[PDB]
């Protein structure tokens, strides 16, 4: 068990103690997914209005 | 000096953001009007507190922060509350109608309409930075906005700010003090979409905070105010290395280096020092050994789980108060003899210690007592996967009947996004078993 | 203050609606003149939900009163709070509907419907952020049944993204005006299944039995029935009218209570059951409120919850009370009776507390259950339906208005379809 | 009213504990996947400990200790004894072990050969390292001792005062290792291969009264002093060793568990530890008494009944 990398300053200290050793989509793609959902939404809205039409 | 922008999304993120920035102002001696008499360099500077505060010519220190909610009530309380003058009005962004506890509505129908404006107000802050580090994003797993909009914001931040770090402070849903039945859905959806865009995420299980307030603060029914003041104490400990002079976790990238050896396993467990009631008429001050040993008690963790049945990949001890290295090492030697602390073998069994001499700060008229020394332990342990198992089970119980799924499909989501999200969670749980179980 | 637009239709609709406005106006401190003379800011902080802030510092209900005959609506104007309403919002025909769903939906009601939409649209124009609509009506009559559902259909067309909420009084031969009530109810349920987000099933059978078996009222009037309805409508709207920790609204109610779009018919229940005359002075303990509110004798739909299981539950407590006790008592009931709650919806009981009690009580609790046991009500209606439809009895009343037998067969089978969906989840594990 | 669920339909002892709890009128059994229980009689494999202790308003207890598998699996028990300093390389009561019948060489690893190569005998892979087993000369037969141990939520170690002796039926021969019967006293191999199962005692199970009486008549000693003292030590040692790893003292859920310890008594009255079984069956005569002890000690202690000695021996610390 040994202390390593001891740094001191007026605010405090920090060190490391080692006990034992070891053994994205595009803006084009984000826009596509967001608009594919608006079309899926506007379609279901159109199904409702055409159904209310009958 | 490399600046950090905080983003607070949804109710939980906004109200936790308030409690954090209130704490930050007290720790740095900044008044509610934004002035800081201790700051003798006026109009600017590259001090460590400037990581979180820019300075105006009038001597005013304003948070590098953006508050966004799809609904005005909560952020309206910011614009009128104690810290009106602290924030530029353009940093407090509200919609007109919230996501109705629905990820799909927060991410698609309502969020798509406000994403462009938020990004621009976010960019207005980035253009004030000489060397932007990255973002700290506060949100709930369960809320429609905190889950749906956050994931939408995380994607666009990755394209616009490709080289900047992004850390999360995430509220994990607890039935004890939750809001919605569909919070398991929102949690799984937002976690799946955000996983590949977040560099480090500190999860806070509302059940842990709630019981810590019940047990250690003797508060019968903790309020959000009670919870948020405690969370900010933990958050302040984690971010203190960014706002004060120190050698450990000085920049956001070092959080990843020290805490996250694998990018997907980026959920460190936080355990906090002593939580003592201000109302307690006589208290005995806990030694360095007593508070360091307390870091390995599940009763003090932000997420209830058993680290004895997992493996550590990293451990950080963040001290605040009267603490010297001699006492820390003596306490670690004592603890290792009596506790089940086992690391993955491709990692050295060792603790990274940071000490700030200033004892923790407490809000006047709060619930926490003033303490002479404290510590926040950040350990990356596979034991936190218990939380994923807990959540994924509740998801499975509802999805087997496709219960409530029509509310999401009705806003444009496909049923396949649900199963696509759950499969990523199943893969996340398998990764944790690979690293942690023999 | 996401605003709600209120609509009452028909004799039942307006008489129950009038009592609702009486109760909440007293709660919010609004006298019949329209001005506020109360003591607390909490009464006004969310007044915009149900009231427009009219010129001259007065509050006007955002309510539209609709009927195909002038009788019941003239008596509302004569009533204690009839002044409170806006006169342009009275929309009436003169020929009546003769307890005929066809007259309300296809003929007589069709002359008058656009006149009503013009008023609904005027009220929605001045709304900053409309939640949606709440309608009060019966299903056994002609106007509120036939035209109320036709209104619902037309409002969904013009406001497809707003919430549609109804208080629907179900007919019972124990409080029967007419034999054709099962026809009118079955046709209207078909409408409510399609075009409603949330319906409170107020069963006149349950209302009668509570007055008879519990309040010891030997001969109960529609007045005694409407006293129970008014107290329930005040209870279920508590979270909309008063500041809470939830910031509840109609959409979040539907999101959390309705796991399957068609299964949106709620069983309501109320605090201690109280008669208009009896002012009893012992306040209830929180265990009593909880025990009573889950009791079948306190349900407003004649169904036994022990014959089904709860998909979702919403409970609202009113008065000054330890919310630790409330939490302990509610967890007690779920843990003690977990067999009557579905296990595949975790945390399916939500409770909210409001510190201001209703008038005349210091403790109160309102119950909103989405139980598969509501299928008992629907198949009771359809049994009465089929008993006379297999003989095509009294159909001429409807075929003389243009309807076909085919439309009856379709409404019948869709309501039988409704019953099968409640059944599949009561046995699902 | 209390609440419990069953998730191991093949457990003989918890099927009995189920019958008793229901027969108190104060316990009700829910369907297995109902999360609103007080008591979980869980699976023996992949029990979800991570889902226990998160139900508001419920104290949750389970009949298994998470991590007790490190004592109840053959491979991990060897690595546990050799690695725990509390037990050591030099553990006088565990047969020398490095990592199915017995013989000499040829398997069926470096360090194994050297110890076997330090000989100027018999091995197994009821163990047969001890070619000097200790004879029951009213037949000249071998046995094994099974003591059932209950550890409650407070980590008291309760040793049931009734133990069983599963015996071999025919004489022991020092050169009959392919003949597995005369010196492998597993009960299932004793009902199939054996020659006269049931002559000397019923079901090849001699209880402690008859056995202690035999020790007095035949060797002028007692079961308490010559054997049980050593047994009490081995049980106390193993369970105290792993207590920091498995104790639920400061947890959001509680654990108890009933273990079965298999012992081997050599000819010089020295006790050897064979195996620890985490899901053990029980002798038929003793079922009613022991399962009543589980309820009084492990279940009713956490969930008390209404107001209206001991079958265990507490092993202290
Ligand atoms: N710790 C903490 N948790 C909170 C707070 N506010 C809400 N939550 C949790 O957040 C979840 C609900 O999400 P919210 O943040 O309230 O919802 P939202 O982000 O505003 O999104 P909307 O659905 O559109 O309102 C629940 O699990 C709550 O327990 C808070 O102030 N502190
Ligand atoms: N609870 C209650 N039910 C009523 C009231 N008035 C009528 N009903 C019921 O409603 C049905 C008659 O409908 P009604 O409202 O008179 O028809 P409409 O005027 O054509 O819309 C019957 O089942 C009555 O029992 C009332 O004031 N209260
Ligand atoms: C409109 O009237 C109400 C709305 C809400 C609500 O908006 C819910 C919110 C915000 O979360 C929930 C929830 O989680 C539920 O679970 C069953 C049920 C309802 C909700 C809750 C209510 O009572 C508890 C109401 O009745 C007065
Ligand atoms: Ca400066
Ligand atoms: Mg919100
Ligand atoms: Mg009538």
């Amino acid at each position: 068990m040994e202390v390593i990398e001891l740094n001191k300053c007026t605010s405090g200290q920090s060190f490391e103690v080692i006990l034992k050793p070891p053994s994205d989509p595009s803006l084009e793609e984000i826009q596509k997914k967001l608009e594919a959902a608006e079309e899926r939404r506007k379609y279901q809205e159109a199904e409702l209005l055409k159904h209310l039409a009958e | 000096m490399r600046e950090c922008i905080s983003i607070h999304v949804g109710q939980a993120g906004v109200q936790i953001g308030n409690a954090c920035w209130e704490l930050y102002c007290l720790e740095h001696g900044i008044q509610p009007d934004g002035q800081m008499p201790s700051d003798k360099t006026i109009g600017g500077g590259d001090d460590s507190f400037n990581t979180f505060f820019s300075e105006t010519g009038a001597g005013k220190h304003v948070p590098r922060a953006v508050f966004v909610d799809l609904e005005p009530t909560v952020i309206d309380e910011v614009r009128t509350g104690t810290y009106r003058q602290l924030f530029h009005p353009e940093q407090l962004i509200t919609g007109k109608e919230d996501a109705a506890n629905n990820y799909a509505r927060g991410h698609y129908t309502i969020g798509k309409e406000i994403i462009d404006l938020v990004l621009d107000r976010i960019r207005k802050l980035a253009d004030q930075c000489t060397g932007l580090q990255g973002f700290l994003v506060f949100h709930s797993f369960g809320g429609g906005t905190g889950s749906g909009f956050t994931s939408l914001l995380m994607e666009r931040l990755s394209v616009d700010y490709g080289k900047k770090s992004k850390l999360e402070f995430s509220i994990y849903p607890a039935p004890q003090v939750s809001t919605a039945v569909v919070e398991p859905y929102n949690s799984i959806l937002t976690t799946h979409t955000t996983l590949e865009h977040s560099d480090c995420a500190f999860m806070v299980d509302n059940e842990a905070i709630y019981d810590i307030c019940r047990r250690n603060l003797d508060i019968e029914r903790p309020t959000y105010t009670n919870l948020n003041r405690l969370i900010s104490q933990i958050v302040s400990s984690i971010t203190a290395s960014l706002r004060f002079d120190g050698a450990l976790n000085v920049d956001l990238t070092e959080f990843q280096t020290n805490l996250v050896p694998y990018p997907r396993i980026h959920f460190p467990l936080a355990t906090y020092a002593p939580v003592i009631s201000a109302e307690k008429a006589y208290h005995e001050q806990l030694s360095v050994a007593e508070i360091t040993n307390a870091c390995f008690e599940p009763a003090n963790q932000m997420v209830k789980c058993d680290p004895r049945h997992g493996k550590y990949m990293a451990c950080c001890l963040l001290y605040r108060g009267d603490v010297v290295p001699k006492d820390v090492n003596a306490a670690i030697a004592t603890i290792k003899t009596k506790r089940s602390i086992q690391f993955v073998d491709w990692c050295p069994t060792g603790f990274k210690v940071g000490i700030n001499y200033q004892p923790p700060t407490v809000v006047p008229g709060g619930d926490l007592a003033k303490v002479q020394r404290a510590v926040c332990m950040l350990s990356n342990t596979t034991a936190i996967a218990e939380a994923w198992a807990r959540l994924d089970h509740k998801f499975d119980l509802m999805y087997a009947k496709r219960a409530f799924v029509h509310w999401y499909v009705g806003e444009g989501m496909e049923e396949g996004e649900f199963s696509e999200a759950r499969e990523d969670m199943a893969a996340l749980e398998k990764d944790y078993e690979e690293v942690g179980v023999d | 203050m996401r605003e709600i637009v209120h609509i009452q239709a028909g004799q039942c609709g307006n008489q129950i609606g009038a009592k609702f406005w009486e109760v909440i106006s007293d709660e919010h401190g609004i006298d019949p003149t329209g001005s506020y003379h109360g003591d607390s800011d909490l009464q006004l902080e969310r007044i915009n939900v149900y009231y427009n802030e009219a010129t001259g510092n007065k509050y006007v209900p955002r309510a539209i009163l609709v009927d195909l005959e002038p009788g019941t609506m003239d008596s509302v104007r004569s009533g204690p709070f009839g002044q409170i309403f806006r006169p342009d919002n009275f929309v009436f025909g003169q020929s009546g509907a003769g307890n005929n769903w066809a007259k309300g939906h296809y003929t007589e009601g069709a002359e008058l419907v656009d006149s009503v939409l013009d008023v609904v649209r005027k009220e929605s124009e001045s709304c900053d952020c409309l939640q949606g609509f709440q309608l009060t009506h019966s299903l056994g009559g002609g106007t509120g049944s036939g035209m109320g559902t036709l209104l619902i259909s037309k409002i969904r067309e013009e406001y497809p993204d707003r919430i549609m909420n109804t208080f629907s009084v179900m007919p019972s031969p124990k409080v029967s005006d007419t034999v054709v009530e099962p026809y009118n109810a079955t046709l209207s349920v078909h409408q409510l299944v399609e075009n409603t987000d949330e319906t409170y099933c107020i069963d006149n059978e349950a209302l009668y039995d509570i007055c008879f078996r519990t309040l010891k009222l030997t001969t109960p009037t529609y007045g005694d029935l409407n006293h129970l309805v008014s107290a329930t409508m005040s209870g279920v709207t508590t979270c909309l009218r008063f500041p809470g920790q939830l910031n509840a609204d109609l959409r979040k109610l539907a999101v959390n209570m309705v796991p399957f779009p068609r299964l949106h018919f709620f069983m309501p229940g109320f605090a201690p059951l109280t008669s208009r005359g009896s002012q009893q002075y012992r306040a209830l303990t929180v265990p009593e409120l909880t025990q009573q509110m889950f009791d079948s004798k306190n349900m407003m739909a004649a169904c036994d919850p022990r014959h089904g299981r709860y998909l979702t539950v919403a409970a609202i407590f009113r008065g000054r009370m330890s919310m630790k006790e409330v939490d302990e008592q509610m967890l007690n009931v779920q843990n003690k009776n977990s067999s009557y709650f579905v296990e595949w919806i975790p945390n399916n009981v939500k409770t909210a507390v409001c510190d201001i009690p209703p008038r005349g009580l210091k403790m109160s609790a309102t119950f909103i259950g989405n139980s598969t046991a509501i299928q008992e009500l629907f198949k009771r209606i359809s049994e009465q339906f089929t008993a006379m439809f297999r003989r095509k009895a009294f159909l001429h009343w409807y075929t003389g208005e243009g309807m076909d037998e085919m439309e009856f067969t379709e409404a019948e089978s869709n309501m039988n379809d409704l019953v099968s969906e409640y059944q599949q989840y009561q046995d699902a594990t | 009213m209390y609440t419990f669920v069953v998730r191991d339909e093949n457990s003989s002892v918890y099927a009995e504990v189920s019958r008793l709890l229901l027969a108190t009128g104060q316990w009700k059994r829910l369907r297995k996947d109902n999360p609103r229980f007080n008591l979980m009689l869980g699976e023996r494999n992949r029990l979800p400990f991570g889902r226990l202790g998160h139900e508001p308003g419920l104290v949750q207890l389970v009949n298994y200790y998470r991590g007790a598998d490190k004592l109840c699996r053959k491979a991990s028990l060897v690595k546990l004894i050799k690695t725990s300093p509390e037990l050591s390389e030099s553990c006088t009561w565990f047969p020398e072990s490095y990592v199915a019948q017995n013989g000499i060489r040829h398997l069926i690893r470096e360090v194994f050969l050297a110890a076997y190569n330090r000989r100027r005998n018999v091995w197994i892979a009821i163990q047969k390292y001890l070619e000097k087993p200790l004879l029951l000369e009213p037949g000249h037969r071998k046995f094994d001792i099974r003591s059932w141990v209950l550890v409650d939520h407070l980590y008291n170690i309760y040793l049931y005062r009734e133990g069983v002796l599963r015996t071999s039926s025919e004489p022991y021969n020092s050169a009959n290792f392919q003949d597995k019967t005369c010196h492998l006293t597993n009960h299932c191999i004793q009902k199939e291969y054996s020659k006269n199962y049931g002559r000397y005692e019923e079901g090849n199970e001699m209880f402690f009264e008859e056995f202690n009486q035999y020790l007095m008549d035949a060797l002028n000693t007692t079961l308490e002093n010559s054997i049980l003292l050593q047994i009490k030590h081995i049980i106390r040692s193993c369970l105290m060793c792993i207590e920091p790893a498995i104790s639920t003292k400061h947890l959001h859920y509680q654990s108890f568990q009933l273990f079965g310890f298999d012992f081997m008594v050599d000819e010089e009255l020295k006790v050897w530890l064979i195996e620890v079984n985490g899901a053990p069956a029980c002798a038929q005569k003793l079922y009613a008494e022991l399962c009543q002890g589980i309820v009084d000690v492990a279940i009713s202690s956490v969930f008390p009944l209404a107001d209206t000695t001991s079958i265990f021996i507490k092993l202290h610390h």
